[PDB]
């Protein structure tokens, strides 16, 4: 059709502008988890006695560890923001609207971007310089244990997908521009961007990915699979603020997290 | 007072 060179052109800039957002790339995370890098090795926490050996780098043990996730969670919305702001028409809708968008799609980009960190093995945390075990998560107290056991299962089943960040660039922008999230005043812009965005990314999995089978269709289901992960994400705040009720919550994050409740 | 307005505004 007449539009798609310049879906091209716009899978280009948004492809540039995730390089210029997102340190930690997909292709990164990969090159350090395949030894395919001159980088130092990333330090393995596995057990109690690792994690107080890698304690340079990052209460009861699950709720220091969860706490210490805020650092990179504070960093990635700043990233995100960046890159929000050079989709083609988010900085003219109603700046509310930007803010609801950034505020219900935030957690969603960090389960996507940190899919590219793991793999059936653990999860590379603090910028890349350490892997935590899934074995490791999977033996904190109740409810921690249980908690990132569907976020590694995701993973394999999202990373088997074998998208590049090309194609997650293009993913991320449609996820920012959801004309659903709960409070937006004006509706119809954010869906006419999303449209676009939709557009560009299906004639880049058409081009990128010419032999994987309905790859469109499975992409806009993770998207469903990330909201269901952000709902058991917030849950399990919800639940150890019943008990632990001193709990340290970065400003930022606190807007993030207001009125979930 | 909205931080994530002052990142947007940047
Ligand atoms: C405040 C908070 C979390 C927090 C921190 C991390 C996680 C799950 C998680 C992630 C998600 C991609 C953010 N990434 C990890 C890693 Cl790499 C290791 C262990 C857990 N992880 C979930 C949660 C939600 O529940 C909590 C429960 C607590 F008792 C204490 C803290 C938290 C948080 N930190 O960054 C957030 O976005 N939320």
């Amino acid at each position: 059709n007449p539009e798609s060179a310049d879906l091209r052109a716009l899978a280009k800039h948004l492809y540039d502008s995730y390089i210029k957002s997102f340190p930690l790339t997909k292709a990164k995370a990969r090159a350090i988890l395949t030894g395919k890098t001159t980088d130092k090795s990333p330090f393995v926490i596995y057990d109690m006695n690792s994690l107080m050996m890698g304690e340079d780098k990052i209460k009861e043990v699950a709720i220091r560890i969860f706490q210490g996730c805020q650092f990179r969670s504070v960093e990635a919305v700043q990233e995100i923001t960046e890159y929000a702001k050079s989709i083609p028409g988010f900085v003219n809708l109603d700046l509310n609207d930007q803010v609801t968008l950034l505020k219900y799609g935030v957690h969603e980009i960090i389960y996507t971007m940190l899919a590219s960190l793991m793999n059936k093995d653990g999860v590379l945390i603090s910028e890349g310089q350490g892997f935590m075990t899934r074995e490791f998560l999977k033996s904190l107290r109740k409810p921690f244990g249980d908690f990132m056991e569907p976020k590694f299962e995701f993973a394999v089943k999202f990373n088997a997908l074998e998208l590049d960040d090309s194609d997650l660039a293009i993913f991320i922008a449609v996820i920012i521009l959801s004309g659903d999230r709960p409070g937006l005043l004006n509706v119809k812009p954010i869906e006419d961007i999303q449209d676009n965005l939709l557009q560009a990314l299906e004639l880049q999995l058409k081009l990128n990915h010419p032999e994987s089978s309905q790859l469109f269709a499975k992409l806009l289901q993770k998207m469903t699979d990330l909201r269901q992960i952000v709902t058991e994400h917030v849950q399990l705040l919800q639940v150890i603020k019943k008990t632990e009720t001193d709990m340290s919550l970065h400003p930022l994050l606190q807007e993030i997290y207001k009125d979930l409740y | 007072p909205s931080l994530l307005k002052k990142l947007l505004l940047a």
